[PDB]
């Protein structure tokens, strides 16, 4: 199992399991979040910029692999490298996080990566539809609201960024105790404390970041109607479960009762989803998938998919959502235990991954809120402890007759009113 | 009634040679008088196809064996419509008279039958 | 028969059956593919409905992935059960149905989606008519089917009975204990099967080097150029590829892709410059071209090269190594180039 | 496409008693139909003729 | 603004407007192809529908069709009514209106069925292969638009201005008063029409040999060769397609078609042996090349093949000739190669 | 596929009243038709009733 | 009646310095009156499009004008059904009330009065 965290002058945390490469990173406790309408995208800004051709070369020399991510809740910084170069990454990370700190940010280095990230960005908005649909789902469905910012960031707040905006966030974000130093892969937890604290010093330490206002989620919708594409993309979901949550796991299992489907490979269509059997009579669609995502202030519950049955959209709402009804009223135990079987398969292979930057990513987004990474064992005892009786109490809450939020693209005619759709969240009754 | 049905009870009697004797000679009979050899069809023509099964079966079939049973359909209504009967010759002679589509019902049976089980199958702990 | 391991406190298991079917070695064009669509299927005891019933119960899934040179039918589930997913495998394998229904109705099907995805991505047109000019018949067959010569039922049939054979397929078990992996195949369908003869040959087959062939096609334009490699000159190309994939290279950002397909009897190097305009695709090109006639390296890829050479090899097979800290040099002999996209405005090898 | 198939009255007549696909062997069994038609009819109209002078 | 002639005591006459904006002079892929198929839609003064509607009721067509190198504007008429047709000619040169929705509603469909009609005959994909790749851009242009790249409604204006000019085109009238012609070609908006440079060149434009391209294609499977020819070579292999598809040569059952095409400053011969399985479509063309390579001759083709080059002459042009009862001997040098169709099952250049 | 829209009897009463597409700009001058429909039931229903007493 | 009519007789109007001053202001007066610009609309908006000419122009119709078109009219429902006008500064402006559609019309008309012509055209010997 593993996962060790202990604390200095700032909180280290590792996870080691002897395979191939070993990955050490920090992951800092604001991201997307943590932006505002005029500012947003500065996170992705700074991704970009790590990864830089003129810092690329520098690790690449040294024999290291650069990955950065940027999500809502955080933003992370990772460096790759052979398990006995532990120390050559530390190296790197220290000199691109206060040496560098004044380089890169150099011009003809930050417009090269602006307008790098400005056609990045304008070529996923022509696109790249299913996430952009999503994106737009959190953009509604969280509006005037922390979890509503994009995290690839606006396209406009984008070219208006400077220097400076880059500068003002790293000051106000990229500090001690709003930061998780990781590694992951096959380096023992002591050679990293120890490494760390060889340097020693603090770099604004005592220093808090800018508080907000929680997330909060509103019964709304957004179409972006587009005739001249193929398809039609849609997403829909309700206010879901924050990471930390009593049913973190229930409401995750509710999702994969319903999962994933493609209608092009045979297994798919033989699974055991009795939503399935409404779907293939007329083919409502190509393709859709049930997610559960979690976030510190809120999250979403529902599902996205993709449909050519332009002419029969008001149908493949109308069924799926008829079957999130049965999570309050008829769920059968059989739908239970399947979707512990196949919770705890998709789950392992989450966690049991042979890529350290997925671990990383994993353990610190995770001790960067509860302060802890649940064992994968743990959540195993939980998910099999989950009874029939507890989805539907966690529907009843969650599904059963509530406020959803809708975003689509495409051939989108077909898809019907606000509230033609949000009565469907329940069924009548004497 | 299914066809899984039939076969069951048939192949029984078809089995044990004291119900095997005495019903196969009325069986042949009861077929005789049918009249649907007359007609120039093979009782498989005859299976009413307005259902999934029937279709899955129908599809199913051999281009060939297709194309022969529809000439057959065919030649029965121009037939009953002059109110003759073929000429004698053309008649379905019982070696014919093969159960060609069968097989591939009581597969696509069978498949819906398993199918129907698996969605309503309970677990044990 | 070959049976590996390795095992760990993993609670997820990954069982494989590596069979060497890939198009390499297909008997007509896309038999390959089309078993490969095949398998999972209904078999003579377990219809394909009731092993995805039984394993979602199980937790656990299957797959079957298609190589230039194997034909992977993995399955991920829960270490413990084992058992299942051996003999699941095994049946698979020997008893596999194979009705006329199951191919009109899901392989031909499956099979067409397949082919309709990669008709769109020019780079996987230009890399599948590389292999079609360099290797010629080798593996030089076209990896998915597209009907230009019709196979029949039998013959997806009878090329099961030669690729599906005892002396022809090695099972891999990924966090699997040794002893008992060995102890189930011992005991399963696996050792029931025939023993053909291996179809694997460890000689180097016909390179064709300065071919070039052009595809007319709408959509993104794509120039691409591949080189044969010799089973022991390879090891520096994956360096040479490597450098032009990263930071290290004046020239990573000219280029899509690049990388060096690896197999037991020698390789192939492909470089994609993939572009909206003709123009920009032409430029790039024209340059690497000529770029790297005028040979560089002095080795900064490796201790890196040696990197992304350490977290792709996880699938029981390190090989390599050693040439690397040894060779260290390069330039660019002859090679093979296809202009895909707007061909009319794209370079001939005659330039280059 | 001719006016009875596209006009929206004469298109319901068109589907039901000119282009209506029919078996090629129904028999004078499947006459008593149109005969209940008829019968209804006769019996609507004798009906409301005979009201005008009923009690 | 050459103007030929001829006249007979008939009744129909037929008024051809040659003009060099052929599939050669094309300056984007199938601008040559949108034009053609432009030519006698709206005019500034009369409306395609107008044009049509009035030519019917004097009794004449019209007819714009597409060559290599010409884009012949033919109008079959009663000769009586020359004056019309001459005006009627001209008046599309000059003032075709080119309205963008004649393009999306006319225009564009009629190109679009012309192509995906060639699109289906084999024949014809190895034929515009072979000169793509003999004659590179020249020559080796796309005869037909296929949307590789885009052709705006403004490129089809410019190359009908660059085409459309005095020096370039050749009027000629087949059973006509050549003194009412001029008369009439004068005086007429054809004079008045620009005079930009005609675009002939006397050179031979590069010849290139030993290319081969394999395309892959459902059906009918086809292997065929090409060979350029000089300005005076051409008139033997001449007589040697015609040999080829005569009684006269042992395998003239062989093969499907064999011709030379001419031109005002080369020509291309082709060989195309089309069957139905690649087993017979191989055999017949191993042999054609194997004894061809092995030159036989003797001619006895000749005071034939210009009989069959005799009926084929009424198109205002012969060449050649006296080279007849003259060379009577053919080897075989270099070629190009073609294969469509079953790919895996074709031949290559290496063999044959 | 819905019920309410492969029944034969129900399809024709979910074209007219339940997923009929109506412009979303219709004021209350539309809302006349309705009113005339449930007129011509409560004539014809006051009417029958009243008929059973009526010589 | 036909736009070749309506245009046929304004042109005329407007042509001479004599009616041209004594109608236009009338003209600008009654179209401020009418108040679509107050809804956001192009007059070319408001014209019937249900029959052929007006559909072959709209469908002539480039896509720019065409999109623009759509939001307009949509724009326009919303803002008739909130019982509600547009605030002032999206109001279309006068140089904006611009006859877009109006030449794709005159031109389809124009192409169908020839065809019916040409339909008709008697022959004399
Ligand atoms: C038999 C069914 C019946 C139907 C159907 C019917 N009515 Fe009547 N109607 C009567 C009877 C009975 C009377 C006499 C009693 C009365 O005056 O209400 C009557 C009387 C009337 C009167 C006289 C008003 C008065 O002094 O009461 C009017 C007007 C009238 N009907 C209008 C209508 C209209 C309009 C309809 C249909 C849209 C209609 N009726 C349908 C039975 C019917
Ligand atoms: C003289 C004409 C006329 C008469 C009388 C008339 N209708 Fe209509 N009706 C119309 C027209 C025209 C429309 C379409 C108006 C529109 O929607 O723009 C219409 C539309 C309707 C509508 C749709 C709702 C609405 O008001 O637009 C209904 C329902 C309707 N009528 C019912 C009836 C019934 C029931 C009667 C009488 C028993 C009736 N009509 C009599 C002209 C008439």
């Amino acid at each position: 199992a593993e996962v060790t965290q202990l604390s200095n002058g700032i909180v280290v945390a590792t996870e080691h399991n002897p395979a191939h490469t070993a990955s050490v990173g920090v992951v800092f406790g604001s991201g997307a979040a943590n932006e505002n309408p005029y500012n947003n995208g500065v996170s992705n800004l700074w991704k970009n910029i790590f990864l830089s051709k003129e810092n690329s070369a520098v690790a690449a020399k040294e024999g290291l692999a650069l990955s950065s991510n940027i999500s809502r809740d955080f933003q992370s910084y990772i460096v790759s490298s052979l398990p006995g170069s532990t120390d050559k990454s530390l190296d790197f990370l220290n000199q691109s996080f206060i040496q560098q700190k004044a380089n890169l940010l150099s011009s003809s280095n930050f417009e090269a990566t602006k307008k790098s990230v400005l056609k990045q960005v304008q070529d996923f908005e022509d696109n790249d539809h299913p996430n952009r649909v999503l994106e737009h789902l959190h953009s509604t469905a969280f509006q005037n609201t922390p979890l509503s910012l994009p995290t690839r960031g606006t396209l406009e707040s984008l070219e208006n960024l400077v220097v400076a905006d880059l500068e003002s966030f790293a000051n106000n974000h990229f500090l001690n105790s709003n930061a998780v130093v990781v590694g992951t892969g096959n380096i023992k937890h002591e050679d990293l404390v120890n490494s760390i604290e060889s340097k020693n010093l603090s770099l604004q330490t005592g220093t808090k970041p800018v508080l907000k206002k929680k997330a909060a989620f509103l019964g709304s919708e957004v179409r972006l109607r587009d005739d001249t594409l193929p398809k039609a993309w849609i997403s829909l979901a309700v206010e879901g479960e924050p990471v930390n949550s009593p049913n973190y796991f229930v409401a995750k299992l509710a999702a994969q009762i319903f999962g994933s489907y493609n209608a092009f490979e045979p297994a798919s269509r033989l699974q055991g989803i009795k939503l399935l059997d409404n779907i293939q009579e007329y083919q409502l669609c190509d393709n859709f998938n049930h997610f559960s995502l979690s976030y510190k202030d809120s999250g979403l519950w529902g599902f996205s998919t993709a449909t050519r049955n332009v002419t029969m959209i008001d149908d493949l709402i109308h069924f799926t959502l008829k079957q999130w009804n049965r999570l309050t009223i008829s769920v059968t135990d059989t739908e239970v235990e399947r979707a512990k079987s196949l919770l705890k398969l998709q789950l392992g292979q989450l966690y049991e991954s042979g890529n350290p930057v997925n671990d990383a990513n994993l353990l610190g987004a995770e001790v960067l809120i509860k302060g802890s990474k649940l064992s994968l064992g743990e959540a195993f005892k939980k998910i099999d402890a989950i009874t029939v009786k507890d989805v539907k109490a966690w529907a009843g809450k969650r599904l059963w007759d509530q406020d959803i939020a809708i975003a689509g693209t495409g051939q989108i005619e077909g898809l019907l009113d606000y509230m033609r759709i949000r009565s469907d969240m329940s069924m009548m009754r004497w | 009634q299914s066809f899984t049905s039939i076969a069951r009870i048939g192949d029984y009697i078809l089995k044990s040679p004291v119900l095997s004797k005495l019903c196969v000679p009325v069986a042949n009979q009861f077929i005789n008088l049918a009249g649907y050899k007359k007609l120039g069809l093979k009782f498989d023509d005859l299976i009413a196809e307005e259902n999934p099964i029937m279709q899955t079966a129908l599809r199913r079939l051999p281009e060939d064996e297709s194309y022969a049973r529809a000439y057959r359909i065919i030649r029965a209504h121009q037939t009953e419509l002059t109110h003759h009967l073929l000429p004698r010759n053309e008649w379905i002679k019982a070696q014919e008279d093969v159960p060609y589509l069968l097989p591939y019902i009581l597969e696509a049976e069978a498949a819906a039958k398993e199918k129907d089980e698996l969605d309503n199958i309970e677990v044990s702990k | 028969l070959t049976v590996s391991a390795r095992d760990a406190p993993t609670k997820i298991s990954t069982l494989a059956v590596k069979v060497h079917g890939g198009s390499r070695y297909a008997t007509k064009d896309g038999v390959a593919h089309l078993l490969n669509r095949f398998n999972f299927q209904n078999t003579n005891t377990r219809s394909a409905l009731k092993l995805v019933r039984e394993s979602e119960l199980l937790g656990g899934t299957f797959k079957s992935t298609l190589d230039r040179e194997y034909i992977t039918l993995k399955a991920t589930f829960l270490k413990d059960d084992l058992p299942y997913y051996v003999n699941a495998l095994a049946d698979v394998l020997y008893k596999t149905a194979f009705k006329p229904h199951e191919l009109t109705e899901s392989v031909l099907p499956a099979a067409r989606y397949d082919y309709a995805v990669a008709e769109q991505c020019p780079v996987k047109s230009a890399e599948d008519q590389l292999y079609a000019i360099t290797f010629r018949k080798g593996l030089g067959n076209p990896l998915l089917y597209d009907g230009v010569e019709r196979v029949s039922l039998q013959d997806i049939k009878d090329f099961a009975d030669k690729v599906y054979t005892k002396e022809n397929l090695e099972v891999s078990g990924e966090n699997v204990v040794e002893a008992d992996l060995k102890r189930f195949v011992d005991e399963s369908l696996l050792s029931t099967l025939p023993a053909g003869k291996s179809l694997v040959s460890k000689s180097e087959p016909k390179f064709f080097l300065g071919e070039e062939n052009r595809v007319r096609f709408i959509g993104d334009s794509v120039a691409a150029i591949g080189i044969p490699v010799n089973k022991a000159s390879l090891a520096q190309y994956e360096v040479l590829a490597n450098y032009l994939t990263s930071a290290l290279s004046e020239l990573s950002g000219l280029i899509s892709s690049a990388k060096l397909d690896k197999f037991t009897d020698g390789g192939l190097f492909t470089l994609f410059v993939r572009d909206q305009d003709s123009a920009v695709v032409s430029s790039n090109i024209k340059k690497i071209v000529a770029d790297l006639k005028k040979g560089k390296d002095l080795s900064p890829a490796i201790n890196y090269t040696k990197l992304k050479n350490a977290v792709q090899n996880e699938s029981v097979s390190s090989p390599i190594e050693l040439n690397f800290d040894a060779v260290k040099d390069f330039k660019l002999g002859k090679f093979n180039y296809v202009a895909v996209g707007d061909v009319s405005n794209l370079p001939y090898l005659d330039e280059l | 496409m001719a006016f009875r198939k596209s006009n929206v009255y004469l298109s319901l007549v068109n589907s039901y008693i000119i282009d209506s696909p029919q078996p090629s062997s129904i028999n004078y069994w499947w006459n008593m139909g149109s005969l209940l038609g008829l019968c209804l009819v006769i019996q609507i109209v004798t009906g409301i003729f005979m009201a005008m002078h009923y009690s």
